[PDB]
């Protein structure tokens, strides 16, 4: 049988690649991590370097704090018993204040205040991480598409934990930190708003989620199929169209009657993906604030 | 009718059936034997849906719905107006999809490219077939399949899910979801990264793939590379669907109770089942 | 009703997004042509976008698209029918002429360059200190084509420096010259490298490179197009 380019046949390695300098503060870059032959069957063998820096440290410390706040609470629920900890790991849950506290920071530690502390650390972890995606692109002179994309994920996140609770007038509306409990919250959210299948924004979010898998399956398969002409060297095919980019366009023109370009497929990609959490965040944000019951709304469109 | 670069590729050859008989295009579209098969299957299927619509007495696209046989018919035939149309339309659908994939193969062969695309598509077909064919058969009735209608297929998802409690607890479903979310994540990042290189800050030169690796190493300490990301997007999205099909083919067959109870196997493990405290003691 | 407004607005936004995306995707290959190369009458409902310019690194210039399109090479094909929509038969040897699945594009006759302005792809021997790190080392193996005859032997691997990956095998023929074979078109086995795309008599015809330690974008296109073309055009001498 023909080779399929799913896994490499032969790996090669040379000096650790320390990357491009441009305007990056090099004092803030680590050295190179190890080389993973395992990884290199599929992708790159090299680990690191990574860029540290002040924002980086803040974000990581903050993220750990969020993680350790939830896990401390979990140990407490476990009665400090390691065997109960593991047994009940997916059952534990750090839950937001009760409705009676509204938006106040007045809830007791054990009954909501700790949820707020974990949430506070999460907020600075994510935003400073967002700042990192902007700044690393800037230092390299690149466009800001990453940070613009990330912002669409942030939007659903912010709607769920922050903006929708504030508009609803209480932290009790927010999502609990737990494996099983976040899932129960999701089922409940839908039940209580008359079935999210009737929310047109949920249905769009689905079209886009499924569309992402359709599209990445299409694009990933297309590139692999023309990798025998260097198709995956996409930036150079943008600059100087090759037979890869042409055979790829024509596969699709002949199949379904239209096609993209090397650059433009990446625009279909970025939008198909960001539109998941946008549409999504809109549909959630409208739930309970403007529309109490999607089935009901859907009976009127109004 | 042709892209500026297109004529050199429009040579004869690559067909699987019929030699030169259907080796031609209509505008942009390649035909082939499977182009003809697709048209026949799709057309018959679409006609039968319009007939189903007449017998239902509606033309509204939001109301038209073609239902499989009621559970009492088991795995046998049903009068047209009562499940038979569904059954024929399903055969047409299947014919159309498999024909589409095989036309894609004819196209690959003419273009001298790999078969990755029709291979990927065959995952989607397999998933559709899981729901309309493999699962209904294993469960003993067509009536377990979803109906063809815009809102009624959603009623089916909701009803089917809530048959087993909160369907979130299906562990294969959890994996499938994880692949879907991760796929959208990787898609956003891939799109964004290429574009950020190709479209750099105002007045600067196009960044290189070395800048692409750099940005990702700077960000998270790793970069899968340009081959790797396309391998990845494919793996993630096919995995998502493999697990979707899995999660449903096991549901109503090997597992048919409330999915949340499946998780008890872990809590009830002898060495900790009876230690008090926590949530489950 | 605010949610009604939002949804109606969203669909207007999406119509505009799709128009934007489709027109972005027309920066290459348009305007559409008839089979004879002249502009087709029906260009469809989407108009070409305003051009944009990419600044290429390393003094290589710019690229503005959409721009005037032309093949910049002869296409040895002829019509097989008196009306539109049929295939075009090769007028000579389609492998030699570079049409059909053997097609190449007239890309720049310079090497792709890395972010430092060095040649992106080099023979491993000239790449300090790149080496095989996992898998069967193909260097030294006999190379077999789809006729099950030996065509030559692997004398090096050409690697992508910045991405640390194997791109071509360099294969020495009976006459002592070499050819590049794309990594994606070979099966490395324990005792041989196997090439399904070419019979052994087609190796000599693989397009040669002009300088023995670099390869240009144009040369990559010819080599790859030619090897892939063998799937269709070598099929008489295969045989598995
Ligand atoms: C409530 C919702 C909450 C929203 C939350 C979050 C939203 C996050 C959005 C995510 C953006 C990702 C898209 C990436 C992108 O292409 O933009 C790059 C681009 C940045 O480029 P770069 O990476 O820095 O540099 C590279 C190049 O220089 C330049 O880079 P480039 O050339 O690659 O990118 C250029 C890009 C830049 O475009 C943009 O700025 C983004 C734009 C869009 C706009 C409208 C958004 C609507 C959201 C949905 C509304 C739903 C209703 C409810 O141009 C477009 O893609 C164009 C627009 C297409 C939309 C057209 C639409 C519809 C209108 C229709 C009517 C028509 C017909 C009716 C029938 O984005 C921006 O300029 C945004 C600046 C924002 C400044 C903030 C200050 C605001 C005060
Ligand atoms: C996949 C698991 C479940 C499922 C659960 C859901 C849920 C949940 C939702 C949908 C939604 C959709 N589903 Mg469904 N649905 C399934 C089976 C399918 C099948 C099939 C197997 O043949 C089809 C054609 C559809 C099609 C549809 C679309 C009407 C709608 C948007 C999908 C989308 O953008 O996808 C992504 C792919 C693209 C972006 C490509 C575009 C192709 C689409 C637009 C094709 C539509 C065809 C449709 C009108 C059929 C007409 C047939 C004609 C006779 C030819 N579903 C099974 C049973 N589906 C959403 C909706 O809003 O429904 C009202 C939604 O919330
Ligand atoms: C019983 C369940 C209800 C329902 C209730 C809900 C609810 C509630 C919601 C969804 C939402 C969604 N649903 Mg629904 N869902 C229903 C049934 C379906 C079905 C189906 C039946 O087949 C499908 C396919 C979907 C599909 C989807 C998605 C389209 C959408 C979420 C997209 C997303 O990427 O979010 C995942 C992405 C994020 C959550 C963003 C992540 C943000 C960033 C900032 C993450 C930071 C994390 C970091 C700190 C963690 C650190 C770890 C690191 C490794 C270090 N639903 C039924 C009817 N659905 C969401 C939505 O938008 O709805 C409109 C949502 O809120
Ligand atoms: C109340 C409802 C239940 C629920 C009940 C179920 C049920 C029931 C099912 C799922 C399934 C899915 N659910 Mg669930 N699930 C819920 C909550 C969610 C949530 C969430 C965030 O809460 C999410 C993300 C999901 C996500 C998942 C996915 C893993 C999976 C659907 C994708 C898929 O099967 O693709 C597979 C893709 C296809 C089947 C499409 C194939 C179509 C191809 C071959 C061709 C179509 C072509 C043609 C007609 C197009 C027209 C041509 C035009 C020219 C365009 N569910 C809640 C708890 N879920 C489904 C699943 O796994 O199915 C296998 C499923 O059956
Ligand atoms: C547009 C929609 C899709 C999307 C987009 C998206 N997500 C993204 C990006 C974008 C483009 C960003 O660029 C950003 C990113 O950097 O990706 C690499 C991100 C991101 N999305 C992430 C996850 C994520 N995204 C979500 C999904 C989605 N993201 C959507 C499907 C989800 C889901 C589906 O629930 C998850 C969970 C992260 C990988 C990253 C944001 C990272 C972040 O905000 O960090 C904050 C917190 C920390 C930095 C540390 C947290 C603590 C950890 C639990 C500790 C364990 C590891 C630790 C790093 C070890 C270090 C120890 C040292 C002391 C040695
Ligand atoms: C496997 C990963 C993902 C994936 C990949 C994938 N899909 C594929 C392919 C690939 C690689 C393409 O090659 C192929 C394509 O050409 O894309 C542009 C395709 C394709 N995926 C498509 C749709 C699609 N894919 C979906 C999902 C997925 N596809 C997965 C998530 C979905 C979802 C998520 O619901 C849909 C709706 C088409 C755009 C296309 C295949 C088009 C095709 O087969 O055309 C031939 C048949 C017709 C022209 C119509 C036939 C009409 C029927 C006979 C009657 C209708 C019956 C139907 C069952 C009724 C449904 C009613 C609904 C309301 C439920
Ligand atoms: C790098 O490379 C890449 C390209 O190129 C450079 C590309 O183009 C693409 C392709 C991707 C795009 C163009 C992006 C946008 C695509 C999507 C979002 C995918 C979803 C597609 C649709 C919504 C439309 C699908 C429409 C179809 C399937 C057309 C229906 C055709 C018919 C009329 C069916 C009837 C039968 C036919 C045509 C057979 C012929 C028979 C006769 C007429 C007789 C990818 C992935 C890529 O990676
Ligand atoms: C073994 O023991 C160790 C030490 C290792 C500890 C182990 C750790 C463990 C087991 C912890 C596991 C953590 C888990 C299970 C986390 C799961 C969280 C989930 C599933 C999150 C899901 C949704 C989260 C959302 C939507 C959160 C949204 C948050 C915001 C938008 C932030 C809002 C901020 C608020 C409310 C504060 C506002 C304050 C100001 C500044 C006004
Ligand atoms: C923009 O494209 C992307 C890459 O950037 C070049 C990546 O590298 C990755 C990261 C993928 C993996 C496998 C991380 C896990 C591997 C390790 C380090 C154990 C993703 C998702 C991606 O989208
Ligand atoms: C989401 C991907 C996560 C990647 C994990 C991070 C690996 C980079 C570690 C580099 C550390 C280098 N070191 C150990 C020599 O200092
Ligand atoms: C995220 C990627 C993880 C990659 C792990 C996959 C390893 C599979 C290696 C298979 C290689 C087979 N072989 C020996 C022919 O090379
Ligand atoms: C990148 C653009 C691709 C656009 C895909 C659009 C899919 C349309 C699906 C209709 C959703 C139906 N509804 C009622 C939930 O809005
Ligand atoms: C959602 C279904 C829409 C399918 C989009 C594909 C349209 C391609 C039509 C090709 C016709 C080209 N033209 C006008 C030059 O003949
Ligand atoms: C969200 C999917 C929408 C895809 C359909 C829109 C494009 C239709 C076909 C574009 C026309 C091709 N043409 C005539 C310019 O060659
Ligand atoms: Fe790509």
């Amino acid at each position: 049988a023909e080779y399929q380019n799913i896994f490499s046949q032969v790996q090669v390695r040379g000096p650790a690649d320390l990357g491009m300098t441009e305007d990056v503060n090099l004092a803030n870059r680590s050295g190179v991590g190890p080389f993973s032959t395992l990884l290199g069957w599929f992708g790159n063998a090299q680990l690191g370097p990574i860029y540290l820096g002040s924002l980086g440290v803040l974000s990581l410390f903050s993220g750990l704090m969020w993680f350790f706040t939830i896990g401390i609470w979990f140990w407490y629920q476990a009665g400090w018993n390691p065997a109960v900890f593991l047994r009940d790991l997916f059952f534990f849950s750090l839950e937001p204040p009760a409705p009676e506290y509204g938006l106040s920071f007045a809830a007791p530690l054990k009954e909501g205040g700790l949820w707020l502390i974990a949430s506070f650390f999460m907020f600075v972890a994510v935003w400073s991480w967002w700042g990192r995606t902007y700044l690393r692109a800037q230092a390299l002179g690149m466009g800001k598409h990453t940070a613009w994309a990330f912002l669409s994920a942030i939007w659903l996140w912010m709607v769920l934990g922050f903006i929708r609770p504030i508009l609803m007038g209480s932290w009790s509306e927010a999502v609990p930190y737990g494996i099983f409990s976040h899932l129960d919250w999701t089922n409940n959210f839908s039940l209580v708003h008359g079935n999210l299948f009737y929310n047109p924004f949920h249905g769009l979010s689905i079209a886009f989620l499924y569309g992402s898998a359709l599209l990445f399956a299409m694009h990933g398969a297309t590139i692999l199929a023309v990798s025998r002409f260097g198709g995956e060297r996409e930036l150079e095919q943008i600059a100087d169209r090759g037979t890869a980019a042409e055979r790829a366009a024509l596969f699709w023109r002949w199949t379904m009657g239209f096609n993209a370009t090397m650059e433009g497929i990446h625009r279909w990609a970025i939008w198909m993906a960001v539109l998941v959490t946008l549409t999504g965040g809109i549909g959630i944000l409208l739930s309970g604030t403007v529309v109490d019951n999607w089935y009901v709304w859907g009976q009127n469109h109004g | 009718a042709l892209l500026s670069f297109e004529r050199k590729y429009r040579v004869p050859g690559g067909t699987l059936v019929g030699g030169n008989l259907f080796d031609f295009w209509v505008g942009p579209f390649y035909v082939g034997f499977f182009g003809v098969a697709t048209f026949f299957f799709a057309a018959l299927g679409i006609i039968l849906i319009a007939w189903s619509a007449v017998l239902q007495g509606t033309w509204n696209p939001q109301l038209i719905s073609v239902y499989p046989p009621a559970l009492e018919y088991g795995l046998g035939g049903a009068p047209l107006a009562k499940g038979g149309l569904w059954q024929i339309i399903t055969i047409c659908a299947t014919g159309a999809f498999v024909s589409w994939a095989l036309r894609e193969v004819e196209i690959c062969r003419k273009l001298g490219i790999g078969y990755h695309i029709p291979f990927a598509f065959a995952f989607a077909i397999l998933a559709y077939l899981t729901l309309v064919l493999f699962r209904p058969v294993m469960m003993g009735a067509w009536g377990y399949a979803f109906p063809y209608g815009i809102w009624t297929h959603l009623d089916w998802v909701s009803n089917t899910g809530y048959t087993y409690g909160n369907f979130h607890y299906n562990p294969a479903h959890m994996i499938a979801i994880s692949f879907f979310f991760t796929n959208a994540l990787a898609l956003a990042l891939h799109g964004a990264l290429v574009l950020s290189a190709a479209n750099p800050e105002k007045g600067k030169e196009m960044r290189t793939p070395d800048h692409e690796d750099t940005f990702f190493r700077d960000l998270v300490g790793y970069s899968i590379g340009t081959l790797g990301i396309h391998r990845l997007g494919l793996l993630l999205s096919l995995s998502a669907v493999f697990f979707s099909a899995l999660c449903m083919i096991i549901t109503g067959t090997i597992w048919f109770d409330q999915w949340v109870d499946w998780w008890q196997w872990w809590v009830k493990l002898p060495w900790w089942a009876n230690i008090p405290g926590g949530i489950n003691g | 009703d605010l949610a009604s407004l939002a949804i109606y607005s969203f669909w207007i936004f999406l119509a505009g997004l799709i128009y934007y995306l489709q027109t972005e995707n027309m920066r290459e290959g348009y305007p559409l042509e008839n089979e004879d190369g002249t502009p087709a009458a029906n260009q469809g409902p989407f108009p070409l976008p305003k051009p944009k310019t990419f600044i290429l690194p390393h003094g290589r210039g710019t690229l503005t698209v959409p721009g005037p399109e032309s093949e910049d090479r002869p296409i040895a094909l002829a019509r097989t029918a008196v009306s539109e929509g049929f295939p075009h038969a090769p007028t000579g040897d389609p492998m030699k002429d570079g049409v059909g699945p053997a097609s190449w594009v007239a890309r720049r006759d310079l090497p792709e360059l890395d972010g430092h302005g060095h040649n992106k792809i080099k023979p491993m021997k000239a790449a300090a200190g790149f080496h095989v790190s996992a898998g069967k080392n193909p260097i030294g193996l006999p190379v077999r084509g789809c006729d099950l005859e030996i065509a030559g032997k692997v004398v090096d691997i050409w690697v992508d420096i910045p991405e640390q990956m194997a791109r071509f095998l360099e294969v020495e023929l009976k006459d002592g010259s070499t050819r590049l074979l794309p990594m994606q078109m070979v099966k490395v086995q324990s005792n041989r490298v196997h090439v399904n795309a070419l019979s052994s008599d087609l190796f000599a015809g693989i397009p040669t490179i002009k300088s023995p330690t670099e390869v240009t974008l144009l040369e990559e296109d010819k080599i790859c197009g030619y090897v892939a073309g063998g799937l269709m055009y070598a099929a008489p001498k295969r045989k598995s």
